[PDB]
């Protein structure tokens, strides 16, 4: 998947710093509010499973 | 036929790293040098 060459390729641009945690923190909710965009609020589980994937 | 079939015997693959910058910090009085540092001061100084 596109996500894993994203990981380590982000890993290899991120690894100059310290605090990379914090700044993937923040990079998820955008994710959040797309998801919040494209599916209901009943279909929880599958922002579950979105959740745990990203 | 793995690979036709998209299914794996195994694979592997990371990203490589980059120059990341780091330094230190000094301190008046009680300082942030230390005695090894200090023998030094007399010696460059002492040569300049």
């Amino acid at each position: 998947s596109p996500s894993f060459t994203e990981d380590i390729t982000l890993s290899a641009v991120m690894l100059q710093e310290e605090d990379p945690g914090e700044a993937a923190t923040m990079s998820m909710y955008p994710d959040f509010l797309k998801s919040f965009l494209e599916h209901p609020s009943s279909a929880v589980f599958e922002l579950i499973e979105q959740y745990e994937a990203t | 036929h793995t690979l036709l079939a998209s299914g794996e015997d195994a694979l592997d693959f990371t990203q490589e790293s980059e120059t990341s910058y780091i330094s230190e910090s000094g301190a008046p009085g009680r300082s942030s040098l230390d005695n090894v540092e200090m023998a030094y001061a007399r010696q460059m100084y002492m040569y300049n």
